[PDB]
């Protein structure tokens, strides 16, 4: 009677989804065959025998979803919730949002309805999508619009793999990023900036894995998502609902872009040579280096901090350590928020995925922070946008699909108004 | 006689309630399955004040639980001492208020208040002499504050003759969990000033300080602070539950304390609390009990009384002692701390001595002080609220569910009037 | 009746305090676990002067410990006779004063004096008749001198009616440990002249000479000199603790001694002390006790009285003796050493005979002499200070923590006024 | 609740560090594997199992620190606190203080903060560095400046391996010595002159080891440091805090250069044929020959003497012997200090490192003396400096790294002012 719905759309979305479902099936021990030797948040029981996950896997390139249909989990998912298109989106938002998506939105909504009617306490959706890609942008925006007009009150959370500042892997990805924001600016309540530069830096410094590959990346992301959902799934002293998030961390309903962080991420050989006191772990939490997104939170002021611990936690001493971190004179909040940190505790210690590089440690802080530093990303990103749209580079590969031309500028202006907020709300009163 | 219904709301209130119920059961000598396992007869002649004779010779507590999410249900059931609560009283929702007051007071809780009122009417119609209600709920949690204050308005427009007490655990100002707390805090303090008679604030800061310096614990677990508040809750009325050389009740408190129909916010204090390593040395007598009771950091409210005074201070002793020694120590402590007690009320301290100490102690002291110090607490929460409001921080989450800003404006006005009242009484002298 | 709180500061004061407490326990017949193991009843009728009845039939000493570093804590705990002290009284810091007076009197000790005063108030509010305090602390150590003098100012502005005694161990001038000593010494002697009634100086030079020539020891260990001072400390008031043919107290000392509100610096002396090889020969009678008591090098202050005189000299005898013999020997020794006793005060010697000797002796003699000889000691420490100051040696360590040189200037002025007072009284004759 | 932080920077610093940690792990018996079969001063417990030392090992030449990463203690230290650069400092202060150190100071400060937050009673840092080298000078000065601006009140102690008067092992080492002083003159409270000539002379006369090698040298230095820290670590009659040092031995806050001495350092075959009375051991303490630095303390006047004994000690008789040494008419103090000697006792007898040439003897005096003789070293050293800077020898290898040229002269003048103090403070009044 308390469940979610996890939509994985796009390439990076579905890869992180594969990894995350690995994790979920492992910590509940739900064997990859689909039979178990609390799970109503994700897996639903089919009356007898096996379980089926609550997740639709929308994608149009049958490559990765086909590999999943033949991977280790070929018998887990339902043979229908894995939708495969016919062609690709090709990075141009117009394609995956006007021509192709116009055909698959119907099937996706039918599936979503058939899942939501089989639940009794749905709380919030959890979409996953990249932005640089075509499908992860176009199809993501389309679904968000349709679900928002169809469901209404429910809260939607996203996990956007934004473009890194310097390291890049596409070229038109600024374009179909901006548009993806001009939709995601409305139909979603929390957008967590999961970047790819900061995570590779992290795996190069903390876990000492010298040559990090996408598998380790997605593993870490799955870890964060499970540490978020532990409140609903497992027991805990201080439960937090996925719905009190829209209340705590979204001050002005337009500014809802939050960056995450995780600790402790250590390999064994230095893990033994370390105690990881709650003070130490939460002091590594606020450290600017290991912020999951590429930013220096020093550059601005924080606005909210949802810190969830899992494992053995001595509460009043956590309170003491949080106070000490409030004394740390480099992290300062805006004037209008004195109630600084919101916390949560859960008893379930971190569950380690076998073979993964991460070591099994008793306590773990996952911190979702809404700050003002994140703003600069948008700013910097618009820069790229500017240097293209001024010369109409690649625009015709968008106007080909019937998408109106000028919309870009419109969207751009909208995103410019974001700064009308950010560098504004950080002003004292 | 003088039955009392227990009401719980929100997950904090529910944990505290489970702890209080297991402590009461282990005092009255009631095993977790619901039978008697003591030795005396006092523990059974007054069984009806809390429990009910359950069909078959069992005993079930007269408590009701509520929460907009069903996790707390299975939590308290699987937890120790869960088999007692009857399967009817568990009224619960699915959506969850989710830490948004308007949700748990206008939108969803407004859907369940009808049923909760029906069950409370079925449990209050079956009693003969109803001495009043007592509540336990956090004033930060959406479910807690919303459900609680709505239920309070309902029952206090229902039963005006009886009293309404709330073991409310206000947000600890410094050590603060959530950042949307001041809104819930103020929207609940505007309601509790209307339809309540005794509101004893408890803050996690004072509890951590106590479990961190007096008991010399190492890892203060929420279960432990809950247990401390449970001990205080028992001691409050245990002078009623058992015979005593100078008996008491809830209404003698309600009259000997609040000099003005709204100045009804109390501080609690338990004694004696001491570490295990130092347990074997000091003595269990009323001198040390007094020196340990009146301490500033012995209480459950982060308000050093030396920043104010006491309008009135009751002390419910438990155990067996020569009353003359108790009264002499009271006289001496008042004439020693003459400043801390306001002058325009004479002999403002009250005592009440019972006859049976708790399980495992010889003496025990509950100290209930209606002071003019917590006005400072309300003041600083008002500061938080103002700095969060005049920028309309997080305001739309409340505006959406139908509540209008006029409620917030008038509620902050009412809070300021409350604190101005406190100060205006601490000022006037004669 | 007439309770006495023991206060210790600094590591030297703490070692001396542990030694004194184990000696007192082994006199009153109290095993290290805190029960009675004597035979008489005297040792228990007057138990309340020092100890408290601890809950459960135990006994705990009414002593408080303090130090800015936590090494002394575990030192005294692991040491013999540590289980007695209650776990509350151990108030300690982490930073450590580190042999810098301004640290332990303005910077850090100023952070703990509040708590130490709270615990002293909790131990002085629970007594009925408080005969006064006694302190033990080194006047060289930052923690010792700083914490001590600050606590002294606090309590003497608190309890003016009671007395304040300090078993202070001044720096031995020649055999000197630290080189920043004169600054601490003078900054403490300026405070003790304000708010103290009996300050008995003890120097390690005299103690080494005694343990090196009288007892004929071989390797004088700090434990041993501490034990000697412990014996003297016991004998001081053991005439009060037990019945006696001519009883005494602390205030009869305070009146029969100090003729001027500041001339309150005493020399101590114990008798009889003799080696083990010579133990079997000499006799334990008051003749030899007198010949051994008045010796110049029998005392605990490197001041040969033959370089001065005595304003007054009390002698507290212990054991059982024909008082007439004691008094005749007193008369004979005064009329034999007529010069050494100043003339303008007649019969300046005082006696006080108790009834119970210590553990292992038949007679015992404490000799407390307020002389005009230690002015020489203060003079030479002033010499050290001046030669260290007018070059501002090590001055910045004090200047940094906020203290200004005006304090040092006026304090040296006050010290010079003290010694001028002593000499001006030794001079005037009538 | 009483601990320190030991920074080992540079080559000689880290070699003495290797030896000193050998000693510390041995006397507490902490096995080199890192598991023990009082240590909170140095090793911290990691909640269960093993211990980790409180020491960062900054260096830029991976040779020696790499050998440590493969030495006998490869499993002891934390796999992170051993920072290795990319290139060398090459003896020119400008390099290790302007170009390279600008990159490693950040990582070192992050490590230092992560260690200091995991302690409750920190008292003083203990840096170790040579001066002739580049890194031991540049990086040492840089860290001292950063910690002084970051921490404030805490007391810092150094152990500088100054250039010997006659025997030399570098050529530009006067230059990057002077500059290292012009920084170390401020941000550090006690600088102990540990020279290399006097120690080799000592091993040639006392221990009779004919061909002394750097291992024995570092062993002796480790012995002195442990004899200093015995007050905090082990029990003792007369404890001394590492903070009362800034009070006793630093009269005028600028003149804080003290020279050490140790006794008794004997080999077995003459050890048996000797009683080593406390009078004898403390009489060998003040002997000018075995002064750890190359000076003849007769040449001037002493100013302070912190003498710490360890082992069986008869206090009042120590007082007697100290008095006798005060009668020794060749050691005289300046006028303004009559309170001559400060003492301390500890019960823990000297702990012998197995295999080492030093014999296990019951008592041991370590004496840190602040005198006026040490001054001449600076004087003599400036001489060398003069004979180079007058011809601008090697200066361009400094101006290459952007370091301003004239700073030398400035620093020189500053150090000249040192004599404005020394030969001055030794004047009677
Ligand atoms: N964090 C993370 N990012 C990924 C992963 N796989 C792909 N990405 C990112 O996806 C982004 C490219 O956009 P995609 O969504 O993959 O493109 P697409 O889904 O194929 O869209 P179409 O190909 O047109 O159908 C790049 O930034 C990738 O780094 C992954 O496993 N983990
Ligand atoms: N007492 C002692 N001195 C040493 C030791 N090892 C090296 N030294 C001295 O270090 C000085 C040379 O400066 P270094 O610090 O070694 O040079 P560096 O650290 O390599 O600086 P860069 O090479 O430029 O990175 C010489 O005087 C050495 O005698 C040792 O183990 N013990
Ligand atoms: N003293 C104490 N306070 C608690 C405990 N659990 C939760 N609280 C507080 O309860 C507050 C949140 O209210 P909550 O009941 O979780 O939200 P609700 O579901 O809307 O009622 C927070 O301030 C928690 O810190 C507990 O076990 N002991
Ligand atoms: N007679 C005696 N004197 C001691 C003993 N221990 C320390 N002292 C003196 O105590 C003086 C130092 O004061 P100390 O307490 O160590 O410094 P503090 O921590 O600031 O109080 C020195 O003169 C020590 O010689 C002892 O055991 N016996």
């Amino acid at each position: 009677m308390r469940e979610v719905i996890s939509i994985h759309v796009g390439q990076g979305g579905i890869q992180v989804g594969n990894a995350c479902w690995e994790l979920f099936c492992l910590e509940h021990g739900i064997q990859p065959d689909g039979q178990m030797p609390a799970f109503n948040t994700f897996f639903s029981e089919t009356g007898a025998g096996k379980h089926v996950p609550r997740a639709v896997f929308l994608d149009l390139e049958p490559t990765v979803i086909d590999e999943v249909r033949t991977g280790t989990y070929r018998q887990l998912f339902h043979p229908e919730q894995l939708i495969s298109g016919k062609e690709d989106a090709a990075n141009n938002f117009a394609r995956g949002h006007y021509t192709i998506g116009k055909e698959i939105v119907d099937l996706c909504l039918d599936r979503i309805r058939k899942l939501a009617d089989n639940c009794t306490g749905l709380q919030g959706f959890l979409v996953f999508n990249s932005v640089g890609g075509g499908t992860g942008s176009g199809l993501g925006s389309l679904l968000l619009e349709r679900l928002s007009v169809d469901y209404g009150k429910k809260s939607k959370l996203g996990f956007t793999i934004y473009p890194s500042p310097q390291v890049s892997t596409a070229v038109v990805e600024p374009y179909n990023s901006i548009l993806s924001t001009h939709s995601l600016l409305e139909h979603t309540d929390v957008a967590v900036m999961l970047d790819n530069e900061a995570i590779y830096d992290i795996c190069r410094r903390n876990l000492d894995i010298e040559r990090p590959t996408y598998t380790n990346l997605n593993r870490l992301i799955a870890q964060v998502i499970s540490s978020l959902t532990a409140s609903l799934r497992f027991d805990g002293a201080l439960n937090v609902d996925i719905t009190e998030f829209q209340t705590n961390l979204v001050p002005y309903p337009r500014i809802h872009f939050m960056l995450s962080s995780y600790a402790p991420i250590i390999s064994a050989e230095k893990a033994y040579h370390e105690q990881l006191s709650v003070a130490e772990i939460t002091n590594s939490a606020f450290e600017p280096a290991n912020m999951m997104a590429k930013c220096d939170p020093r550059h601005g002021k924080y606005m909210a901090c949802s810190m969830m611990y899992r494992g053995d936690v001595v509460p009043k001493d956590v309170n003491a350590s949080i106070a000490t971190i409030k004394t740390k004179r480099t992290i300062q909040f805006v004037d209008w928020c004195p109630t600084g940190f919101k916390v949560g505790i859960n008893y379930q210690p971190p569950t380690v995925v076998p073979g993964g590089d991460l070591a099994k440690v008793m306590r773990a802080v996952c911190m979702i922070s809404n700050s003002t530093a994140i703003a600069e990303v948008f700013s910097r990103l618009d820069h790229k946008f500017d240097l293209m749209y001024a010369k109409r580079a690649f625009v015709h590969w968008y106007v080909g699909e019937g998408m109106e031309e000028g919309e870009f500028s419109e969207a751009r202006e909208d995103l410019a108004a974001l700064e009308k907020d950010y560098e504004e709300v950080g002003i004292e009163t | 006689m003088r039955e009392i219904v227990h009401i719980q709301g929100g997950q904090c209130g529910n944990q505290i309630g489970a702890k209080f119920w297991e402590v009461i059961s282990d005092e009255h000598g009631i095993d977790p399955t619901g039978t008697y396992h003591g030795d005396s007869d006092l523990q059974l002649e007054r069984i009806n004040v809390y429990y009910n004779e359950a069909t078959g010779g069992r005993y079930v507590p007269r408590a009701i639980l509520m929460d907009l999410e069903p996790g707390t249900m299975d939590s308290v059931r699987a937890g120790p001492f869960g088999q007692l609560f009857r399967p009817d009283n568990f009224v619960f929702g699915q959506t969850g208020a989710g830490n948004n007051w308007a949700k748990g007071h206008y939108t969803e809780g407004a859907e369940l208040i009808d049923s909760v009122l029906d069950v409370v009417r079925k449990e209050a119609e079956g009693c003969d002499c109803l001495q009043g209600f007592q509540i336990t709920h956090s004033l930060g949690g959406g479910t807690g504050s919303g459900m609680g204050t709505l239920l309070i308005s309902k029952v206090r427009e229902e039963y005006p003759d009886r009293i309404m007490e709330t073991f409310s655990v206000v947000p600890s100002p410094k050590v603060s969990d959530t950042v949307v707390e001041p809104y819930n805090a103020t929207l609940s303090v505007h309601q509790l000033v209307e339809n309540a008679d005794e509101c004893m604030v408890i803050d996690n800061e004072a509890l951590y300080d106590i479990c961190f310096r007096t008991l010399k614990l190492t890892t203060p677990t929420y279960g432990d602070l809950n247990h401390l508040v449970s001990a205080a809750m028992s001691g409050v009325t245990c002078c009623l539950r058992f015979p005593g050389q100078l008996n008491s009740d809830l209404r003698k408190l309600a009259v000997n304390l609040i000099p003005f129909p709204r100045l009804h916010f109390f501080m609690i204090g338990f004694a004696p609390l001491t570490s295990r390593g130092s347990q074997q040395y000091r003595a269990l007598t009323v001198p040390e009990l007094t020196q340990q009771m009146f301490d500033a950091k012995n209480m459950m409210c982060a308000a050093d009384p030396r920043h104010g005074r006491y309008l009135t201070a009751s002390a419910l002793f438990r155990g067996r002692m020569s009353t003359k020694e108790v009264d002499e120590q009271m006289l001496n402590v008042q004439n020693k701390n003459s400043s801390y007690f306001v002058e325009w009320i004479p002999n403002n301290i009250k005592s009440s001595i019972c006859d049976i100490p708790p399980k495992g102690l010889k003496m025990a002291v509950t100290f209930v002080g209606n002071s003019t110090a917590i006005q400072e607490m309300f003041k600083r929460v008002a500061e938080q609220f103002t700095a969060m409001f005049r920028r309309k921080a997080f305001l739309h989450w409340y505006t959406g569910e139908g509540m209008d800003e006029m409620e917030f404006t008038e509620a902050e006005s009412n809070m300021n009037d409350l604190v101005s009242e406190y100060q205006q009484y601490q000022d006037a002298t004669a």
